[PDB]
């Protein structure tokens, strides 16, 4: 009867509306009698308004359809690594089936005020501007954000590539399982990437959720939620995990179409009223969690496109809003060489100092001083005008500051080999180098202490603090290769 | 006598760099209004379209 | 067979009511037969008390409240196969070159599901295109996806037919042009030209199938058009396993059709009146243009730009999915540097260290960064002038100023209306030429030189010339 | 019931009639309502039909009885309109009496498809110097002519319209142009005053003028351009040669505008609705040259475009760019300067190119397009000192652009635009003083016409420069500089 | 805090964040049940719901309820409708500026759009309002200048120009002041500066009695005992 | 006012201010779904205050000699005046005295930005 089942009056752009269903619970789960799958948004009080998971096609007026009595839910374990799976969790890499730990719902409330425990792990990117000047800790929301093309993805995925060092450990409190959420990305993009990761075999510990361009928008909408239920099985048994939306933009395009199919009322530039809280409650679900809990995290990295550089757009409003820091990328420094192109002034980190690794925070606390006088000094001298001599050599380092910031795509950096290259530049070792030199300098440095100075090297990447002992050796090291 | 000539050489270049920035200021003054109508005309279709449901 | 009345026709939508107990599925193709020949409706949506609603591939002009609709019983085909190579065809599949009927042994429905994740394959191979700042800055990969982005008059066209001109007359593989709301003067430019160039060949075998669905027709059939025009080269790709070039000028028309017809539709307008469903009506195309294990398909995009305006919602969403990209720009073309390609908005995933070489690279790398040296100082230079630059300034300003000009080319297709030679460069002579710019070598040569010259021998012959 | 052939209307407002009944009619009929005023079916509804009304919805009261006229939107056409002046469908308005049709002819009609279509090769002689010598137009061809208010664009195109006498007097229909005028949105005395200024020239009795003024309600500003197209398809489609100005599309635009908003479409960029492409393109693509199966005939349009601000990237203007074959840029800073007609050279382009223009002036015109962009270049940064080469330069420049100047309603044939362009390439000007060069012009010709008419025969006749007469020419160029 | 007040009678600090999400949820909700959109999209109700929860806030005969409300200002514009209706409410606006933070001079209160009811002579005193109204001179005349200083330099302007522009650079980095709680963005002990010091301070500054003290003595220091202190420590 | 206005005496009206009373209109103009217009006030947002303010006159001897003076205050976002109320009012009234944050930052105070500031009616009411 149309307790457990209904008739659709209406199908159209991948909405259907279907009499009956009465007792059919809001979002819950439905199936078409072409075996089509839909999820019940609308509950009204003589029809329900069922978004489709796929094409139109198949569902035609006056076909019957079926309650399943489950709200939206996905297979989350350990199982999953290395997997490709769409935004329900079925494999899409063309591989066997996946073995699951359990499900978990889609939409699950956040961690509480109680449960939570302050940041103060580093994850260490490997990009030196990242963690010099804007450090993420675990369980940290960091969005990236920037126009098209601008090195938001090469972000992130030499983040991912960096955690080789540590997922290959014993110790599992250092280790961090990755997830990567491709929403509206085409399916040749995806299969790049995970080209790119197993290239690197930064692929076992990886998990890929996708819901490309052509999946229907109810996919592309709900594959971070689910994604985020994956990695949450990581936070919640005591193991770290980072989640990659990349990105969250196209994500709120797929909820307007479908808040428009739906005809609800509209708000800011077509968006639905109510954007800021679907990216809240996607995004509160990252944590870090107390002792009692198991010590686990999940730390989130939102990707947001602008267009034309306006965050006063009303989506990159809302998750700057909602994020712990942003990292922002810039064309313009893109072509003047600058990669991956943060803009170091507008990139900031609340957790911040408190995230950071003692020995670069202890060499890199006068570099955000030095960059931000030289900015300044910089738009000053661009016009030509006459210079007094200390300001000249602030120019001086601050463009070899600069210079020593860019680094290759899929080369991240140990810290214990960012330390010695902060401190070279900081300490003004590298105002004697000739500034098209520097990227030589730091290729060859490296080596020298690597061959040299190896000692050194073990024991900052031990130890993690730099005593005065290690300090002086630093310095000692830094003025012999200079010399040479 | 290259004092004299200095102080009237830069007499002419703020004298050129006067124009160059009026002219600047026509352009800017052009795309200022363009970019004006254009927002009301946005934000006016986003009222109406919020409006007409 | 099953059969309605039409009950309303608003523009290019026609509502269809079938009494019957049974309805056409969505993008079924419908017929109604008029003096001029049959009319087809696709199904669009399912209305409710057995009606449907439609888009007119055709003018609905003429349709009368009760004409009777026959449903054909699936979605509109067209004649795929080497049967189609050298031929015109409508967007409903039918030949419009006045040869006759097309014999193919199948006919498929333009409609089909994008190939899955594990058919994907990812090349990484540099397609030769003989352009200076393509071949440079954004060189392109064969069996990638490519795009030119433009606003009006910035030269498109030109540059599509340079494309052709210089790939498809020795790509070996099949070829395919849409047309997608494009000038019908310029199809037929393209038609002719291809018949003395003996690509297509009235008398034997010929390499380039033609679909048009040029920019008179209705918004029906500009929606459709390119559909068309895939599952030809879908059938090229996947069941004759050939290599394929795909050209579509301009898929931007595709994007505005469905617009266009998507207020009668009912849906609520999306931003600057868009259809809601743009991002997925991309999707659902787009991405059905890949290659696959089974066969590579190159295809080249024209994006026309509104108003000029890049942040439009359509070429917006159509810069991510593509694999290169190159932005013809207005700007530049007020220079008079043709082909207008902004080299600072040009990119390619294959400008990499390990797929162009590292000189390639290091080139083009330090290639923007003197032209974005240059761009930053046009404040200064408009309002104080060269004088007041430092001498490092003055000389970056003139070596960016020289490439500027040195990336101007002249294409043979243009020379009916330019009246200058074409030329065509091969890769390693540009990235030879501007390795040489770029290390001092021609600072005494004049700037004028570098304007409209293939190749750095070029500029020492103008310069020469210029000398005397 | 009655229904079927008639109609009662329900509701009357903001120029939309809803009607009840009209059961059998056609999409786009029309029909008439009881005080003669007439309307267009726009939507056909279950129950209802939507009426756009060609007039003030004051003459239609809700129930009024409306008739099927059974016909979709057409009007008149044939060679009896030759001369007069007609509303936008098709009525006389001028006053002398009816119209003599050959025929009738939809509004709305697909453009000829890509076959029936050959390549653009015959020129549309301006008479303008800097037009037929840098930016030619083809018959066939669809060239915009763009840019601010009272920048000359109606000058342009009427110097078009009025250089047409010479050919038109002759005996050859394959030379005979035919010009269709479009006002749309114009001032009805503006319309007035160049109906009489064609009179006054002796232009009207090959013409046609199609007015829909300000005050006329949208529809019909709408629908002009449609109809004046489908008087000129009846020239190309009989293997004869016209011409069709739209003075302007962007008053088309705005009326468009008005019937889409009143009708609550959607407002897209600009508050414009999506359609506005396939309104122009539809129309705009209706310019074509048949093939010789087709009988050779052809029609050139001539769209005119106002851009505030000087905007060629802003929507409508874009639009149009996109859809035309090349355009004509009018430009203030010149116009204002006494630099009329003020082309620029630089954005203005003409993509048919050399294929259209006569091969006379493609000798003597030789790269005169590349030296004025390069002049305008030099010339930029001359105002670090100038270089005697420089120096040449802008003595070229500044002489080749005043002997482009050009009186209004003063047409220039070829054999006296050749003359002058050769003089002005090959550096016979340089030495003479430019305030002169206006007299120049007037005596140099004049002595070619008492001295040298032979030349110009020939340059007429043949269309082309023989290296004996391209010597001929230089010595007479050669003799009058040195008088 | 409503009950502390009227039913206890006590004295109540109701310390709020975030008021901008008071504003955006009832835009949210607004939306949600159809209401037609205002400007950028607020709810029409905007002013009248800020009013209703505002005016509640207040020290009626019975007790006084004081509050802090820290307000997020979207793309850092002070003329949203959001920021824009809170500004009517408030006696005191203490508006953190982005470019003040840039300069590194936290707590990155911009010294001019920060203003309070309270700063009348007849409420601090003259002492204390006349430095406030010589401190905001200097900084606003200095403000002033940089648009040329950006050009020319220091160099060409005048003797009590250059003056006033070096004091009020010592003004503009002794407002800085390290706060206990940024012990974990910095390494200074934090200090809490009185009233009475602070306008004694700056009245010593803007007399010119620490001209001979180099600009970076006063960064980050507390009273201007700190200054005299890092100073010599400096030296 | 009025009444003063009407019994021969002098009256002086402060509006305290003006866009919180638009603000209201399009409060209640928005909940009743009227149409909007720009910046989503009501299209007739501009008769609101011209209807209130054209109550002010000064009134002949025959119709009793009395008047009404306004001072209608406007509050305008980051000192844009080409917002839509601070245009209409700018319409409406015989001058403006405008007050500029810069000014009053440099201790100028009142604050009273000289140039913006005009009387239309002007010198014919000064005290000679
Ligand atoms: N550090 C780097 N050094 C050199 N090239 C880089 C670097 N980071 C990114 N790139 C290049 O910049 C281009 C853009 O990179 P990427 O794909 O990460 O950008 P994105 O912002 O994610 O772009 P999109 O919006 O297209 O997804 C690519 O060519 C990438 O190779
Ligand atoms: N070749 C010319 N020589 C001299 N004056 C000219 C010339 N062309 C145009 N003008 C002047 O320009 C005035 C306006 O010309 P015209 O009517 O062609 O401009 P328009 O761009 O069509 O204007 P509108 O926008 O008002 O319709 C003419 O009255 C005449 O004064
Ligand atoms: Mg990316
Ligand atoms: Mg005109």
């Amino acid at each position: 009867n149309l307790n457990e089942t209904g008739r659709v009056l209406a199908v159209g752009d991948g909405i259907a509306r279907v009499f009956g269903l009465n007792n059919i619970q809001a979002e819950e789960l439905v199936e078409f009698s072409s075996g089509v799958k839909g999820m019940a948004l609308n509950l009204e009080p003589g029809q329900v308004g069922i978004v489709l998971f796929g094409s139109d096609r198949l569902v035609k007026e006056g076909e019957l359809v079926k309650r399943t009595g489950n709200i939206v839910d996905v297979p989350v374990g350990p199982g999953l690594l290395g997997r490709v799976v769409d935004a329900l969790g079925n494999p899409i890499d063309g591989k066997g089936p996946i073995d699951a730990a359990g499900r978990s719902r889609a939409q699950v409330k956040a961690p509480g005020i109680l449960p939570r425990r302050s940041v103060h792990e580093p994850v260490q990117t490997g990009l030196k501007a990242v963690d010099a000047l804007v450090p993420i800790g675990r369980g940290q929301r960091e969005l990236i954000i920037g126009d098209r093309q601008t090195g938001k993805t090469a972000v992130a995925l030499d983040t991912i590539l960096n955690q080789k060092r540590w997922n290959n450990g014993s110790d599992e409190s250092k280790k961090l399982y990755c997830v990567y959420v491709a929403v509206g990305q085409k399916r040749s993009t995806v299969a790049q990437l995970v080209q790119t990761l197993e290239q690197h075999d930064a692929m076992k510990y990886s998990i890929i959720v996708a819901a490309t361009a052509s999946e229907a928008a109810p996919l592309q909408y709900l594959a971070p939620f689910t994604a985020a239920s994956i990695g949450e099985w990581f936070r919640d048994n005591g193991k770290h995990a980072l989640i990659v939306y990349d990105d969250l933009s196209k994500q709120a395009v797929a909820y307007r179409q479908l808040s428009l199919l739906l005809r609800r009322p509209p708000g800011r530039e077509a968006y639905p009223g109510d954007v800021f809280y679907l990216h809240s409650r996607l995004l509160e679900r990252a944590a870090k969690l107390s002792e009692k809990e198991g010590s686990g995290s999940l730390t989130a990295l939102p990707v947001i496109e602008t267009q034309g550089g306006d965050v006063s757009a009303y989506i990159p409003t809302n998750v700057i809003s909602i994020t712990d820091g942003q990292i922002f990328l810039e064309a313009e420094l893109f072509y003047k060489g600058i990669r991956p192109a943060i803009n170091v002034g507008l990139s900031v980190s609340r957790v911040g100092s408190a995230a950071q690794v003692k020995a670069l925070k202890q060499v890199a606390g006068s570099l955000k001083l030095f960059l931000a006088q030289y900015r300044e000094v910089a738009a000053f001298a661009q016009f030509g005008s006459d210079l007094d001599a200390s300001t000249k050599q602030t120019l001086v380092r601050g463009e070899r500051l600069t210079q020593l910031l860019k680094q290759n795509q899929y080369s991240p950096l140990a810290t214990e080999e960012q330390v010695p290259l902060i401190y070279a530049g900081v300490n003004g070792h590298l105002d004697g180098i000739e500034l098209s030199r520097i990227g030589e300098f730091e290729s060859s440095f490296l080596s020298y202490l690597k061959s040299n100075h190896n000692e050194l090297l073990t024991e900052i990447r031990e130890k993690g603090e730099l005593s005065k002992e290690l300090l002086a050796s630093l310095k000692s090291a830094t003025e012999s290769f200079v010399a040479t | 006598q290259g004092y004299a000539a200095e102080i009237s050489a830069r007499r002419n270049a703020m004298d050129n760099a006067s124009k160059n920035a009026g002219d600047m200021i026509n352009r800017y003054s052009i795309l200022y209004n363009r970019t004006r109508q254009a927002v009301i005309t946005n934000e006016l279709v986003d009222i109406i379209t919020g409006a007409s449901s | 067979p099953i059969t309605g009345k039409v009950t309303a026709v608003i523009g290019a939508i026609v509502d269809v009511h079938f009494e019957q107990s049974e309805l056409p599925a969505i993008l079924n193709a419908l017929e109604i037969k008029t003096p001029q020949g049959k009319l087809v409706l696709e199904v669009a949506q399912h209305l409710g008390e057995n009606t449907v609603r439609t888009i007119a591939m055709d003018g609905t002009e003429g349709l009368v409240r009760g004409e009777k609709v026959l449903d054909t019983g699936g979605p509109i085909s067209v004649p795929v196969g080497r049967e189609t190579l050298g031929r015109i065809i409508n967007v409903i599949g039918e030949p419009i070159d006045e040869r006759g009927p097309i014999k193919s042994k199948l006919r498929k429905p333009i409609h089909a599901d994008p190939p899955s994740f594990a058919e994907q394959s990812t090349s990484a191979e540099i397609l030769e295109t003989g352009i200076k700042v393509v071949d440079l800055l954004a060189p392109y990969a064969r069996g990638g996806k490519i795009g030119l982005f433009g606003g009006a008059g910035v030269g498109k066209t030109v540059f599509i037919q340079e494309l052709i001109n210089n790939i498809a007359k020795a790509h070996g593989g099949f070829s395919v042009f849409t047309g997608v709301g494009e000038r019908t003067r310029e199809g037929n430019d393209l038609y002719r030209e291809m018949k003395e160039t003996g690509v297509i060949n009235l008398e034997g075998e010929s390499k380039v199938a033609l679909v048009f669905g040029q920019m008179n027709e209705p918004p029906g059939a500009r929606a459709r058009v390119a559909l068309t025009g895939l599952t030809i080269a879908e059938y090229f790709r996947d069941e004759e396993g050939q290599d394929v070039l795909l050209f579509i000028d301009n898929i931007f028309r595709f994007t505005q059709a469905g617009s266009e017809v998507s207020a009668l539709l009912g849906r609520i307008p999306s931003a600057v009146g868009y259809q809601p469903t743009l991002a997925t009506d991309m999707g659902l195309l787009q991405e059905r243009i890949t290659t696959t294990k089974k066969g590579s398909v190159t295809s080249v995009q024209a994006v026309y730009v509104p108003a000029d305006d890049l942040t439009d919602p359509a070429p917006a969403t159509t810069f991510a999915h593509l694999d290169a990209t190159t932005v013809l720009s207005r700007g530049i073309s007020e220079l008079g540097i043709y082909p207008a390609v902004d080299p600072l908005d040009s990119k390619s995933r294959l400008l990499d260290a390990a797929v162009v070489g590292q000189e390639h690279y290091d080139v083009a790398s330090k290639v923007q960064e003197t032209l974005q040296t240059y761009k930053s100082l046009q404040d200064i230079i408009a309002i104080l002038g060269m004088d007041e630059l430092s001498e490092q300034d003055k000389l970056t300003v003139e070596r960016a100023r020289k490439i500027q000009r040195f990336l101007s080319q002249p294409f043979a297709v243009a020379e009916v209306f330019t009246g200058i030679p074409g030329k065509l460069v091969r890769l390693k002579d540009t990235v030879a030429s501007f390795k040489a710019v770029l290390e001092g070598k021609y600072d005494n040569i004049p700037e004028h030189a570098f304007y409209m010259v293939g190749g750095i021998e070029d500029v020492v012959a103008k310069a020469e010339k210029l000398a005397a």
